[PDB]
């Protein structure tokens, strides 16, 4: 139940709300995210 | 020399330990302060008893006398007995998670 | 453990075992011994497979002061797996028996070392 | 004859009673073996819901 | 009658060699038993530190 | 229980209890109902102070084939401390009373459970 306790954070991270700064972050993956790991 | 080998047989199968031939020791887990009991019994030669002890796989760690195959039977027993105790306290564990 | 909880599996139907139920539980008592300071109580009767019934019990100790409490679950499990006891209850029908305590691992070792 | 003849027999018997002991033994180990081999599966699944319950 | 003293003697070797066979995968049950053991009491203590710590977090809130 | 033995406290003076112990003892008797197949004994008597003496006594009760027992503690504590019965000892200067068995748990949660 980890992973799935990964997720349910990330998820529940990238959907709101009105918290006064933190907005929901776009998700990227694979080809955009390789290059944008690699810009680090 | 007949009457030798059938008395040695006959001695090889059976729970006395003459030369009972089923001669396997099991380490029984048992916490300190507890260890200088333990102490064998009737037919336990010292021999066999400290040669156990000696190759001991950890400390607390008594050896048991296993002759034949009621013990190993018994020995399941338990082993039985303590698997359904292991699952109720595991099941225990993911109830309270 | 102090809940004295024995669960038995029987090799009847459910109906068999409710519809007889007065008579399961004295035979029950009269594998204790019949004595009038033990009572045979069911806790439960559960349907498990077309021919497959467990029932749970507790049985209650009387004092000679009077005083009731429930027969340890452990200590009722030990009577009841002994050789002799274990062939009459396989003669009403019990094809196997769980008692709820988890042991600790000190008890386990103890029954390892002496499975007897 | 009769007491060796008979003997035989006994002693034979005997060890046939032990060897059915010895078959109990190997009757009662697949099943146990099945259980047995269960139990690090689930403590090792268990212990892995416990890592989600303290990320969580 | 010697042919029955080979019989005994084959029987009591083969059966033998499957005693101590059994015995030890006994043995080695048992170590996979205690050696599990211990990983259940660590998650005995692990959980309750969860449930004091969730608790914790519920007088809190 | 099996002694039977009951301490009495009494408002009077050892010298009294002693110079008067058959009048006592028969008045105890009567308190009983005065059967034959009862018998007061005195196992002892002990000044406490200057107006205080303690007296243990035990009762024997025979029965219809001539066999003899003591009353058990409880049983002759629990006959003296009815309430008609208390006031009948009072009025022989019994101030208190105590029997020596202490009781299991079972019996006191009887008792609590049931006062009366």
């Amino acid at each position: 139940a980890l992973f799935d306790s990964l997720l349910a954070r990330n998820k529940k991270q990238a959907e709101g709300e009105t918290a006064l700064g933190e907005l929901p972050s776009l998700q990227l993956g694979l080809a955009d995210l390789r290059q944008r790991l690699r810009k680090l | 020399p007949i009457p030798e080998q059938i008395k040695l047989i006959v001695d090889k199968w059976n729970p006395n330990h003459p030369n009972c031939a089923f001669k396997t020791y099991l380490y029984n887990k048992v916490d300190e302060h507890t260890v200088p009991l333990y102490g064998p019994g009737p037919n336990e030669d010292p021999k066999e008893w400290e040669e156990a002890l000696q190759r001991k796989p950890a400390p607390n760690f008594i050896p048991v006398l296993c002759s034949g195959f009621p013990s190993i039977v018994a020995r399941l027993m338990l082993q039985r007995r303590v698997i359904t105790e292991f699952n109720n306290k595991l099941h225990q564990i993911n109830a309270s998670l | 453990d102090e809940d004295g909880l024995i669960s038995l599996i029987f090799n009847k139907k459910e109906s068999d075992i409710r519809g007889q139920q007065q008579q399961l539980v004295e035979s029950l008592h009269k594998v204790l011994g019949g004595h009038q300071t033990l009572t045979v109580n069911v806790e439960g009767v559960k349907t498990k497979a077309d021919n497959q019934t467990e029932v749970i019990i507790y049985v209650v100790e009387r004092s000679p002061n009077g005083t009731s409490r429930r027969v340890g679950a452990s200590a009722l499990f030990s009577y009841f797996e002994q050789a002799h006891i274990k062939a009459n209850m396989q003669s009403l029908g019990v094809t196997g028996a769980m008692a709820q305590t988890e042991l600790s691992p000190v008890q386990i070792k103890q029954l390892i070392q002496n499975p007897l | 004859s009769e007491a060796l003849q008979q003997e035989i027999a006994k002693i034979d018997e005997e060890i046939q009673k032990c060897i059915r002991d010895k078959e109990a033994v190997d009757a009662f180990l697949p099943a146990h073996g099945e259980q047995l081999a269960a139990i690090p599966t689930d403590v090792n699944f268990v212990t892995r819901k416990s890592e989600g319950a303290h990320n969580a | 009658m010697d042919e029955i003293i080979t019989r005994w003697a084959t029987d009591l070797a083969k059966y033998q060699k499957e005693f101590k066979e059994q015995a030890a995968k006994v043995m080695e049950w048992d170590r996979l038993l205690v050696e599990n053991g211990e990983k259940i009491q660590k998650l005995y203590t692990s959980t309750y530190e969860a449930e004091r710590a969730s608790n914790e977090i519920e007088r809190q809130l």
